[PDB]
């Protein structure tokens, strides 16, 4: 795999990708 | 963190996968 | 607003349209 | 959970709030 | 709800999101 | 091109590709 | 509608432009 | 307008609820 | 249609489009 | 990581994520 | 191919790259 | 290349259809 440049929504994206039935949590800051 | 850095910097997939419950 | 179905990716994107900055967790298995 | 409550059944983006933190 | 920076198709997914069956109309300047 | 099934959001997103600036209208309604 | 000749139905970006403004 | 807006500074899913039909 | 400005995986949903069941290649610089 | 179904922009999109820089032919043919 | 491997059958993120360049 | 055209400049379906396999 390849380094990734993902802002908004495209990070979740990626996370749902990378995390299949696991799902996720999505916390930015602030 | 990863939301940040994913977008100002870069980061892996294997970072993300950090995120996965 | 609607009542749609929201899968997959899409129901990520969604979460992160409703929730942003809050953060949200995506967790299929319950 | 939000997959029976969104993709199965349908739910609204209120509904939806429910899974923000 | 959150406020939402959407450019490009982002703001036409958050159309979709947001209108659902109504549908919507897409309207930029120029 | 080609002809394809653009369903729900992938079809606003293809109209703002097709459309962009010219802006256009989603009407599931008809 | 849109629905009908591009999702039920397959339709082509010329097609989409029907679309347009 | 909208699209201008919501990208150059930030919009509401209430402001974008009035570009619905 | 109209001029497009995509980056990232825009320009792949993109391509996706125009190219249907032809499918296509992604070959970035570098 | 997960093995899930990912199919047509979602599967260009997938593409696109782990390849990147690399870039991918997207051949649904063979 | 990648859809019958990806699509009609499932893959891993690593089943992916064998589509890369 | 066309990846970057599209995302420094515009870029058109036309243009785009040439990837196409
Ligand atoms: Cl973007
Ligand atoms: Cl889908
Ligand atoms: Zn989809
Ligand atoms: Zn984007």
């Amino acid at each position: 795999f390849v380094n990734q440049h993902l802002c908004g929504s495209h990070l979740v994206e990626a996370l749902y990708l990378v995390c299949g039935e696991r799902g996720f949590f999505y916390t930015p800051k602030t | 963190g990863i939301v940040e850095q994913c977008c100002t910097s870069i980061c892996s997939l294997y970072q993300l996968e950090n995120y996965c419950n």
